């Protein structure tokens, strides 16, 4: 058993997000080593449609499991 | 700092753990309980065969200017009948509407690999036809499929709209990774891509199965 709302799914979701953000900061970083502003500007809008989309999946996962 | 290969070997290992917490699940089998979850073990390793054969280095074709991973679509083509049939275990389903469940399947998943696989705007027209064709199945799931789950004992119906709503929602996420990564308006970089998709296949097939599980213990304990 786990809490009311399974201490495993909100947890998970959350270590997944931080997993994620760790993802689309390195990239972020990475593109800026270049000193190329267009290429952060890729990552950074790559990683916010990405964000939004994880957004979708957790709500999705969410409101499936409860 | 990211890896292509990573998440590739990531998803591998995950459908894999996937693929044995389901099988030694099926241990102790029953009249068609078996089924289930031989269905689960095989969604979740032909998952991890097409992961581990990507993660490798196969099937990076070169469309103009993308990457297609081809062993990612033949893993969607040949696993996605396999859910559909575990739904209709669930449900009841009849035999040539469940045909019609697993024609529209295929046909989605046929026109989402040719239009990965097509260089020019005209793939988009093929997109649509999977929409067109997803819009379809969507329906079979929430009508037919919902109204032949209702004549059914209560654990059941449960667990069916548990997992009708996980597909129904998270299986509609796939389009829209389709049109704004490589396939389309190449806005998502590669890695943030991959990593979705990964995500989303873990889940909707590993956690999938383990909803599933948890659900069959409960109900009959
Ligand atoms: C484990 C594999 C899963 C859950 C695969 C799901 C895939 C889809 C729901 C794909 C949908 C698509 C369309 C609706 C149109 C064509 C493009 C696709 C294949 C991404």
């Amino acid at each position: 058993i786990a809490t009311g709302k399974m201490g495993a799914v909100f947890i998970f979701v959350g270590a997944l997000t931080v997993l994620f953000g760790a993802i689309a900061y390195g990239e972020v970083t990475a593109a800026a080593a270049t000193g190329d502003a267009a290429a952060v500007q890729e990552a950074a809008v790559s990683a916010i449609l990405g964000l939004i989309i994880l957004l979708g999946i957790n709500l999705g996962l969410v409101a499936a499991t409860l | 700092m990211v890896g292509l290969t990573t998440l590739f070997w990531l998803g591998a290992i995950g459908m894999l753990v996937g693929t044995l917490a389901f099988a030694w699940a099926g241990r102790d089998a029953g009249s068609g309980e078996r089924r289930y979850y031989v269905t689960l073990v095989g969604i979740s390793g032909i998952a991890a065969v097409a992961y581990v054969v990507m993660a490798l280095g196969v099937g990076w074709v070169p469309v103009a200017e993308r990457t297609v991973f081809a062993p990612r679509y033949i893993d969607w083509i040949l696993t996605t009948p396999l859910i559909v049939y575990f739904l209709g275990l669930l449900a009841g389903l009849d035999s040539r509407e469940f045909g019609i469940v697993i024609t529209l399947n295929t046909v989605v998943m046929l026109a989402g690999f040719a239009g990965a696989m097509v260089p020019g705007i005209e793939r988009y027209a093929l997109f649509g036809m999977g929409a067109v064709a997803f819009l379809g199945l969507v329906y079979y799931l929430v009508g037919p499929m919902t109204e032949s789950a209702s004549q059914r004992s209560s654990g059941i119906k449960s667990l069916y709209v548990r997992l009708r709503n996980l597909t129904v929602i998270l299986w509609a996420i796939y389009p829209f990774i389709w049109l704004l990564g490589p396939p389309g308006v190449a806005l998502l970089t590669p890695t943030v891509d991959v990593a979705l998709i990964v995500y989303l296949d873990l889940v909707t097939k590993v956690g999938f199965g383990f909803i599933a599980l948890d659900a069959a213990a409960t109900l009959r304990a």
